[PDB]
């Protein structure tokens, strides 16, 4: 059906491969097998090989690189691939260790990305980037500072973009009144070799006045729209540069992010909570 | 189940200004590409403008570049089209449409705009500098044909009865503005009564005229 | 922008035909097209994308394919029910650009307008307005003229479910005056289903 | 750039 055909200014090598996202089921990494086309004077002697990378930019911290070679050799999409091509389709097998940094990067390159890197030379060129990504597979916060505040959420998962909920209950017994009430969304993105990041805040001006109870739902909703001007902000993985979502919540050695809901008062005492932000499996 | 409801539909005079709900049901506005289309009288399909709230894009058609403006509200997970300086050729039926960014194999497809596959059921948005009337009936006397012509009525719908063959002749757009049709019916001569009874329920006048 | 022209204009078509509809852009465009068919009255629906996909629920007997910039949209069999105007418009650039319409038609024996010609009544003439009516009436296909002998509108009705027939009706709309000044009215039909054009007139 | 073909 689909397949993406890659080539150099010669265009005597070619790269055919099935897939460019690479779901990680946390168990097997989706495994990247691709074929290599090629002709005989253009590489007579010098051997075929290909390269799988986790590039880590900001320093080029590649954590692990792995050499296959195409040609001499050393999947039925690798055969119907080969197929139509003959005797210079050459296939190459990479299996990305499980515990690698997903595809992340921050937008201003950096962060992490992996790579398919087809080259033809005598002893151990074609760019083709790919990435690692994750499917989507109840909060409740308590502080008594008086001031008894306890949050809840309804759920813990929640893909980008979709709405979250948050349930404020502020029982006030004391003097101290309440000026303003802010339901927040941090996003924690910690470069490994964790800085807060504002990027949604539902305010609403509800004061509970002495001896009074407060019970009503929020909701609240973080988008790459207003995000557009944060630096450091973990986008995912940008391939040729499209347009991308937010870093998702990794599940645990790059750059590693987590999202919270911190439900601040102005008086102050507050809470804060974890959800996941990934999207969910088409 | 993915459904949309258009509704803010009224008539409103040239060069005033109207507001248009979207109100999508089973995904967000964040998670898809919201259009809103319309469909002059008698005519195709012109797509107004597009909305992605998770990337903050807009784009307008050239003719509402500024006299429309479309925005959406993710706590409602509602989509407004706000109308200003709506004119005569503005006047038209206007759906709104959504296309699921999903699918690209992981994400959000940023650069597809596909085609909207889900669309609404359509709101009339009417633009006229003319005010209620009454229907004018006159008769139409001559197998022998014979009809009434009600003239210069304003708003639809005009109900037009005769005590087979009768047929309603669509309400034609006058210079002036207003609605003016006729209805006609064939009997033979031999017997040459009719009553021509004339039916407009936005301004309940109901008028009978005799053809015979 | 984008002139998605659509060909034909309009054509004739009945039960088991394979009508090709042909969808031609200004500027290259990249399996990015869907051809959308609004019965009148209703809203569109989603027949094509990727210019050669076949959304979920729409009929097999519809198809699209790409040869190239000009986009085909084919319709095996033409069922009685797919009778609609078929719209091309493609998603790649902004703005949108839509086609115009492929009005799907209905075919029968070529038949003849019985015309009538309608002056103006008593009442209609002491309101002011005299509305000269010519009423083609069950006139097929709905090819045709009308000329006036003496500002005209057409009040054509849509193609009529009793024989597929189009009840046309050019009226003529003055004031007192203007109907006054002349002595007889004359309309002239020229239709394809008839040996000569039949002038209908009467006496003011 | 990453071209297209089929299969």
């Amino acid at each position: 059906t689909r397949v993406f055909k890659k080539s150099s200014p010669n265009c005597k090598l070619t790269v055919y491969l099935g897939k460019r996202d690479f779901v990680d089921h946390l168990d097997k990494v989706d495994p990247v097998d691709g074929v290599v086309l090629v002709d005989p004077d253009y590489l007579k002697d010098r051997k075929v090989f290909v390269t799988l990378t986790c590039a880590f930019r900001y320093f080029r911290k590649d954590l692990f690189i792995a050499n296959y070679q195409a040609f001499p050799p050393t999947t039925r999409l690798q055969e119907r691939l080969l197929r139509k091509l003959g005797q210079h389709a050459h296939p190459f097998f990479f299996t990305i260790p499980q515990n690698l940094p997903c595809s992340v990067t921050l937008q201003p390159a950096c962060g992490v990305d992996f790579e398919i890197r087809a080259f033809c030379a005598k002893s151990l060129s074609v760019r083709l980037v790919i990435r690692k990504v994750q499917f989507a597979p109840q909060p409740s916060a308590e502080t008594t500072r008086s001031l008894h505040l306890e949050a809840s959420l309804d759920k813990e998962l929640y893909y980008h973009g979709e709405p979250l909920n948050v349930n404020v209950h502020v029982t006030n017994n004391s003097t101290k009144t309440v000026k303003k009430i802010k339901v927040s969304v941090r996003q924690y993105a910690d470069i490994c070799l964790q800085y807060k990041c504002p990027v949604a805040q539902v305010e609403q001006d509800d004061q509970v006045s002495p001896s009074s109870t407060f019970c009503k739902v929020y909701t609240i909703t973080p988008l790459l729209s207003n995000n557009r001007e944060k630096r450091g902000l973990a986008l995912d993985g940008k391939l040729k540069h499209e347009d991308t979502n937010l870093a998702s919540s990794t599940i645990v050695l790059g750059i590693l992010v987590s999202y919270r809901v911190k439900v601040k008062l102005v008086v102050d005492v507050s809470v804060e909570l974890p959800f996941v932000l990934m999207h969910p499996k088409p | 189940e993915v459904q949309l409801v258009e509704s803010g539909g009224g008539l409103v005079q040239p060069g005033g200004s109207l507001r248009l709900s979207c109100a999508a049901s089973g995904f967000n506005v964040s998670s898809s590409y919201i259009h809103w289309v319309r469909q002059a009288p008698g005519k195709g399909l012109e797509w107004v403008a597009s909305i992605s709230s998770y990337y903050g894009y807009t784009y307008y058609a050239d003719s509402v570049k500024g006299r429309f403006t479309i925005s959406a509200d993710t706590s409602k997970n509602t989509a407004y089209l706000q109308m200003n300086s709506l004119r005569a050729e503005d006047t038209a039926v206007y759906y709104c449409a959504r296309k699921s960014m999903y699918h690209r194999g992981w994400g959000w497809l940023s650069w597809v705009y596909g085609a909207m596959d889900y669309w609404g059921q359509g709101t009339l948005v009417t633009v006229s500098s003319a005010s209620t009337k009454g229907p004018s009936v006159f008769p139409l006397a001559p197998t022998a044909a014979l009809g009434c012509l009600v003239k210069d009525y304003f708003p639809e719908p005009v109900t037009v009865s005769w005590n087979s063959g009768v047929h309603t002749f669509p309400a034609v757009l006058q210079s002036s503005g207003l609605y003016s049709l006729s209805s006609v019916v064939t009997v033979p001569s031999s017997s040459l009564t009719y009553i021509c009874n004339v039916n407009h329920k936005p301004s309940n006048t109901k008028v009978d005229k005799k053809v015979e | 922008d984008i002139q998605m022209t659509q060909s034909p204009s309009s054509l004739s078509a009945s039960v088991g035909d394979r009508v090709t509809i042909t969808c031609r852009a200004s500027q290259s465009v990249s399996s990015a097209v869907a051809w959308y068919q609004q019965k009148p009255g209703k809203a569109p629906k989603l027949l094509i994308y990727s210019a050669s996909s076949l959304y979920s629920g729409v009929p097999s007997r519809f198809s699209g394919s790409r040869s190239g910039t000009d986009f085909t949209l084919t319709i095996s069999s033409l069922q009685p029910e797919d009778f609609a105007t078929y719209y091309c418009q493609q998603s790649y650039y902004y703005p949108i650009t839509f086609g115009q319409g492929t009005k799907v038609e209905i075919k029968r024996t070529v038949a003849a307008p019985s015309v009538f010609i309608f002056p103006p009544s008593d009442s209609q003439l002491k309101s002011g307005t005299a509305s000269v009516v010519c009423l083609l009436n069950n006139f097929y296909p709905r090819e045709a003229k009308v000329q006036w002998k003496v500002n005209s509108q057409e009040s054509v009705t849509e193609q009529d479910s009793k024989d597929s027939t189009y009840s046309l009706s050019s009226t003529l709309t003055l004031s007192k005056a203007d109907y006054e000044k002349h002595k007889v009215y004359a309309c002239e039909v020229t239709h394809q289903g008839l040996s000569s054009p039949v002038t209908k007139s009467f006496n003011r | 750039e990453t071209e297209y073909s089929a299969l």
